């Protein structure tokens, strides 16, 4: 609740500032509205787009690696058992194993950049 | 009603749209009017005051041949498509109904062309998304002319 | 004669490849060196306070375009046009009218400050060196009239200051 | 389909002068770029057909601004050739001092804002309060900032002031220590060089179709150069050494530059050391006007004074093309004369008119992030590039 | 009575206003260069508050430097066309504010009033970097006596 | 729309003839001459035949179309120019 | 007379080359139009452009000819893409071109002697 009196806080003052943000230019002295903006023609700023793969795997790998990231990121609760040998055995080899899917892909004609 | 780039009136139509949609046709109908675009005007003072036998004669000026009814809040409404003033002062201001009288030099008498309404609205229109032209079906209201 | 640079053997002999994999690996040469040039900082910055101090000039600097007339002035200009007959920018203007007196001076003298490149040329040909590009800069007018000068703007412009003028041209006529 | 059509963009902080471009891509890579240059152009060579040989001088100055005293020797050069004549020696010595001093200066700022440009806010600042001293300079010699001429044909005019020699002395002493401390500031940079290192290369004989003169050639291979080869003037004396690269990699052009500021030190000293006290201009009384303590007092000089200004100077006719070294490569101007005062058609030749277009080739391997690089890494201005 | 909070305000938002005014710098020739030695250390801009920053949204001026030529005009109007409302323009050099050196031929057009409304002329040939600094500080003084608002309480 | 026929073409030609306004349909025959009877000019010509691509055909290329010059004609060119009967 | 011609011996090709350009101009008038976002409608862009066509009708030399078709694939060249702005694209229709009287009585009644 406390906390949440805090998240209700820092919405607020977010909202009002944006608020008068919006107020006072157009609460401003003189405001005057005329030129055309043209949307219109596809090349202004670049043209279209055919976009790439490159970005998209970027995303995708940033899941994967997430994924392992999150399954690994309890890891500081689990160091403390009274198996040690498993621990360190999955352990290492989980992120081992993220290591073989970077290593794969770093193999593959995947990343590389310039195409 | 003068009518053009910056002007108080047609672009007023476009932006009174907002909430609770009462601008005007309380009653309905009841309103003829001719907007005349702008530069006609203009030109109609330059000529007024560069040429003689302008003096001491008063007269008016005419949409040469819209002469709309309310349709054209609709109209402007239609094309266009979508996104401290005053009170029955300017609602009433413009909700007055007359072209008035018919004998006063009208355009000609002082020699310049008139401008119908189209093309010269979709100039000061702008707006909407720009990207397709389309046809926008022009009003012709014209009632009884 | 040609000395090249970036033709070199890199060593990949030991001694040298260790200093490669800790110069790549711990950025040692980027922090040490620029991080401490940078730490440089501390040297009294170079700057000066205009509106209270300015900067350094030359006695043969080009301001603006002060007539000049002699000791009881004589409206030193005598009309030759050559200032005009040799302004690159074309811009001067000379229409002279014998007065009075018979002797002869300019009726309208005139310059777009707009055109003028601030040759220094007028003040070369000026045979009595009637017109001398000033000290003073002194300008930012509001109006693209303002920047249009009359034989009047141009004189009491003269008179406004001299002793200035007439300390440069005392400086540097030996050079001219 | 795929590909793209993008644009220029008004300003980098520091922009000298602004193309636009089109360049037709692949993802994050540019298959084709095509500048499009005589965004600013002033029509220059229409005017000079207009202005006296006197006259037109400043135009000579301002097309390239950057190197200013240079240009002002290739114009001067190429009207001293065509109507023979020449300087005395002193002239010839304070033409080549300003000469390696403005090379110093165009050096300076191609570097400083190529890095800018990039990135790296500081060195700009850095080194061009060192520019703003050699202004100061220019201050003394011609009596005004940038453009002020103090180049005529026929040799130089109004002498250096009393004093100035010790100025130049002062700066020259330190300014190694500067640029060596700009030489910390990059070189082993990771990042500066890792941005430019194979980026935009060319093979020798590729540049010479291309036409490149300048800093380019040097960089790359193919050693070459007018100051050694076809000496101007008594810039033939004084000793230095050009620089070099094997790699034709941007990198070295760079090093290339730098390395040219150095021996421009050099030939600054020697210069300062080997001074004669002759005189200013020539003395032919018909080319140059006379001072005026002669101007006045004496008849002949207040003639050829009030005509030279008038009329100007007859120039015979010939048509002559001058080459000199300009810190942004060849320079040059093709004088055209009909007997007469006026000039009639001079073309002159932009180095970054070259350059600029080789950027279809050389920006055909590097995507457009470098294709910043590969713009401001050969010295261009276009303000001299259009004309 | 509150016209004492309008002149006050005035002085506000105004003292505020001019006393940062930073730029967009659009250099089209050699007056650049020293626009960009007013940047350098010695006569720097920063002390007057005025900021280096590149983008004509952000603008709060214009400082139009070099030579405008036919071709590059219509764009130039477009940089000014969007801009925040309140504008000011600085013809810098003798070029832009009248047509300079040239002022004939045909591809340079000639003033930069023929294209947008300007404000403060400096000339020289470049300007030296003091006289453009000049040139700003007399704009800010321009700034002082707009007295915008209380017109706007039309009294 | 099935395979074309002689009065398919000749409805859309004369059709499309008759949507055109420069040309004044007082008296338009499938005989007619162009600039001899509707007095048209050969830029007409062109744009018209441009019609006769954007609407109906597209086939049509340069020397084919300078030398048509009468309906009927634009009615056999496509005609064989498409299908036999 | 001797000549070097360029890409048509005699005035048939020519004919046939503007006859291809026109065909490009009428194919690209409306894309324009509506691409620019001018306010003018296709029929009067169009009309405009056989105007222009108009205008030269009276030429002969082939080589003329055909030098003038280059003009126009290069002016069309730059309006099939987008290197010229709004502007001049409505610079060839004169609006702020104030009406020139071309009656004598007028023309004298103001111009002496133009
Ligand atoms: C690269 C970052 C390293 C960070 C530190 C981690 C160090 C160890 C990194 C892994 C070694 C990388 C060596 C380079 C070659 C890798 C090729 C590869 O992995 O291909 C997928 C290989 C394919 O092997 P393969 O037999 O098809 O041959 C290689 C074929 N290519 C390279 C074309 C794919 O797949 C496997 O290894 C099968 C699944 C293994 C599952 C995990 C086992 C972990 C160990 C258990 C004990
Ligand atoms: C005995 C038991 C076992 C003990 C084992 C111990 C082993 C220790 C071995 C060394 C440990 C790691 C040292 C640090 C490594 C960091 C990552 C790294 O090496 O980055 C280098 C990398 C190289 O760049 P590049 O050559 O382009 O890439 C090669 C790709 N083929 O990238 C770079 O060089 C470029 C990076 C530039 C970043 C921008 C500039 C930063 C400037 C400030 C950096 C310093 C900040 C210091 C911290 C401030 C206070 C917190
Ligand atoms: S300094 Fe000015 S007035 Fe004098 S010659 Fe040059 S442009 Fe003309
Ligand atoms: S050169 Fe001197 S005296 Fe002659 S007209 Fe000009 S200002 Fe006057
Ligand atoms: S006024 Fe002079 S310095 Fe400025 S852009 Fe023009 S020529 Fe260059």
């Amino acid at each position: 609740m406390n906390l949440m009196i805090t998240l209700l806080t820092n919405f607020t003052l977010a909202t009002l500032l944006v608020t008068i943000a919006f107020w006072l230019p157009q609460l401003n002295v003189y405001s005057e509205k005329t030129s055309p903006y043209e949307c219109g023609f596809d090349p202004m700023g670049s043209a279209r787009l055919p976009f790439s793969m490159k970005f998209f795997l970027v995303a995708i790998t940033f899941l994967l690696f997430d994924l392992e990231i999150a399954l690994l990121l309890p890891l500081p609760w689990a160091s403390q058992t009274t198996n040690l040998n498993t621990m360190l055995t999955m352990a290492l080899l989980l992120i081992f194993l993220l290591a073989v899917s970077l290593a794969y892909e770093w193999t593959q004609k995947g990343l590389e950049w310039t195409e | 009603d003068i009518f053009g780039r910056e002007d108080r009136f047609l672009n007023y139509f476009a932006n009174i749209r907002w909430f609770g949609g009462v601008p005007l046709i309380s009653l309905g109908k009841k309103t003829v009017k001719q907007p005349v675009y702008i530069v006609d005007v203009t030109k109609g003072i330059i000529n007024a005051i560069k040429d003689p036998d302008a003096r001491g004669k008063t007269f008016a000026f005419v949409g040469p041949n819209r002469y709309l009814l309310f349709d054209l809040v609709q109209y402007v409404f239609a094309v266009a498509h979508r996104p401290p003033w005053t009170t029955r002062d300017k609602v009433e201001r413009i909700h007055t109904t007359d072209r008035t009288l018919p004998h006063l030099p009208g355009l000609e008498d002082l020699g310049v062309q008139a401008t119908p309404l189209e093309l010269k609205a979709i100039e000061v229109l702008r707006r909407h998304r720009t990207y397709r032209w389309l046809s926008s079906e022009i009003e012709d209201v014209q009632p009884a002319k | 004669t040609y000395k090249y640079v970036n033709l070199r053997e890199p060593s990949m002999d030991m001694k040298s490849v260790t200093d490669r994999a800790a110069q790549t690996l711990l950025w040692t040469e980027l922090i040490r060196g620029l991080g401490m040039t940078l730490s440089y900082l501390f040297r009294e910055p170079a700057t000066i306070n205009y509106p209270f101090e300015k900067g350094p000039l030359s006695p043969r600097f080009r301001g603006e375009h002060a007539l000049r007339r002699y000791p009881s002035g004589e409206e030193r200009c005598i009309a030759c046009k050559l200032c005009e007959a040799v302004c690159p920018a074309q811009a001067i203007t000379i229409e002279a009218e014998p007065r009075a007196d018979g002797s002869r001076r300019t009726t309208r003298y005139d310059i777009d400050m707009t055109k003028c490149i601030y040759c220094g040329f007028c003040q070369e040909a000026c045979p009595v060196d009637a017109i001398v590009e000033g000290p003073n800069f002194e300008f930012s007018t509001e109006t693209h009239e303002e920047l249009l000068y009359n034989k009047e703007k141009l004189l009491n412009n003269g008179d406004k200051w001299e002793a200035e003028i007439a300390a440069n041209i005392q400086a540097d006529y030996l050079y001219r | 389909v795929s590909n793209l059509t993008l644009n220029f963009g008004p300003q980098h902080p520091a922009a000298h002068g602004v193309l636009r471009l089109v360049m037709e891509l692949s993802g994050e890579m540019v298959r084709k770029c095509d500048p499009h240059i005589g965004l600013l152009h002033r029509g220059t060579e229409k005017l000079i057909e207009y202005k006296t040989y006197l006259q037109a001088l400043p135009y000579f100055d301002r097309l390239d601004y950057v190197s200013m005293m240079c240009n002002e020797q290739a114009y001067s050069l190429a009207v001293e050739k065509l109507l023979n004549i020449q300087p005395p020696p002193r002239a010839q010595w304070i033409r080549v001092l300003f000469g390696e001093i403005t090379r110093l200066l165009n050096h300076i700022m191609a570097v400083t804002t190529h890095a800018l440009d990039i990135g790296a806010m500081t060195p700009f600042f850095w080194m061009f309060e060192e520019r703003e001293k050699m202004f100061e300079f220019y201050e003394r010699v011609s009596g005004a900032r940038m453009h002020a001429a103090y180049v005529r044909p026929g040799g130089v005019h109004q002498d250096l002031p009393l004093g100035l020699m010790d100025d130049i002395y002062e700066f020259s002493k330190n300014f190694s220590l500067r640029i060596d401390e700009l030489e910390e500031m990059l070189t082993n940079n990771r990042i500066w060089r890792n941005r430019t290192v194979d980026i935009g290369v060319v093979t020798a004989e590729d540049a010479l179709n291309y036409g490149f003169s300048g800093v380019m050639l040097r960089g790359s291979g193919i050693q070459w150069d007018l100051r050694k080869t076809q000496p101007y003037d008594v810039y033939d004396q004084v000793e230095f050494d050009v620089p070099i690269g094997s790699r034709g990699d941007c990198y070295d052009r760079y090093l290339c530059r730098v390395e040219e500021m150095r021996q421009s030190i050099r030939i600054i000293s020697q210069c300062l050391n080997k001074m004669p006290p002759g005189e200013i201009k020539v003395d032919d009384a018909k080319v140059s006007p006379p001072k005026r303590a002669e101007m006045k007092t004496s008849m002949e000089s207040l003639i050829h004074h009030f005509k030279l200004y008038t009329e100007g100077y007859q120039v015979p006719p010939g048509a002559t093309y001058t080459a000199i070294e300009a810190p942004k490569g060849e320079f040059g101007v093709y004088l055209v004369s009909d007997g007469s005062s006026r000039p009639y058609r001079c073309k002159i030749k932009a180095p970054g008119f070259a350059h600029l277009a080789g950027l279809d080739k050389m920006s055909k391997g590097h995507m457009l992030a470098d294709v910043v690089a590969i713009i401001g890494t050969q010295d261009i201005v276009f303000g001299e590039v259009d004309r | 009575r509150g016209e004492y909070v309008v002149a006050k305000l005035d002085d506000l938002i105004n003292w505020a206003r001019r006393s940062s005014l930073w730029p967009m710098t659009f250099g089209l020739a050699c007056c650049a260069v020293e626009m960009m030695h007013m940047a350098a250390p010695r006569y720097d801009m920063d002390r007057f508050g005025v900021v280096f920053r590149a983008s004509p949204r952000q603008s709060d001026v214009m400082i139009v430097a070099g030579t405008l030529t036919n071709k590059m005009a219509p764009a130039l109007r477009k940089v000014y066309d969007q801009m925040p409302e309140p504008r000011y323009v600085v013809s810098m050099g003798s070029c832009a504010n009248g047509g300079g050196y040239y002022h004939y031929s045909y591809s340079v057009v000639r003033g930069c009033d023929r294209i947008v409304p300007v404000d403060i002329y400096v000339p020289g040939c470049p300007p030296t970097a003091e006289a453009l600094l000049y040139g700003i500080l007399q704009l800010q003084k321009k700034i002082k006596r707009e007295k915008r608002l209380r017109i706007w309480y039309r009294r | 729309a099935p395979p074309l026929t002689l009065e398919g073409i000749k409805d859309r030609v004369l059709y499309v003839l008759k949507l055109y306004d420069k040309i004044d349909p007082e008296k338009l025959s499938v005989n007619s001459h162009f600039m001899k009877d509707l007095g048209l000019d050969s830029l007409d010509q062109v744009e018209i035949i441009m019609a006769m691509e954007d609407e109906f055909g597209f086939e049509i290329p340069d020397i084919d179309a300078e030398k048509l010059m009468c309906p009927q004609e634009i009615v056999d060119y496509i005609a064989d120019k498409k299908d036999v009967y | 007379t001797s000549v070097k011609p360029i890409f048509s011996r005699d005035m048939n090709e020519a004919k046939r080359r503007v006859r291809e350009l026109y065909r490009a101009w009428y194919r690209e008038v409306p894309n324009t139009v509506h691409l620019f976002q001018l306010d003018i409608s296709v029929k009067q862009g169009r009309d405009k452009v056989r105007e222009m066509f108009k205008k030269n009708a009276h030429v002969t030399d082939p080589r003329v000819v055909d030098l003038l078709v280059i003009k126009g694939k290069m002016e069309l060249e730059e309006t099939i893409n987008v290197w010229k702005q709004r502007t001049h694209v409505m610079r060839f229709f004169h609006e702020t071109e104030a009406p020139r009287p071309k009656d004598f009585l007028s023309k004298f009644y103001v111009g002496h002697d133009p």
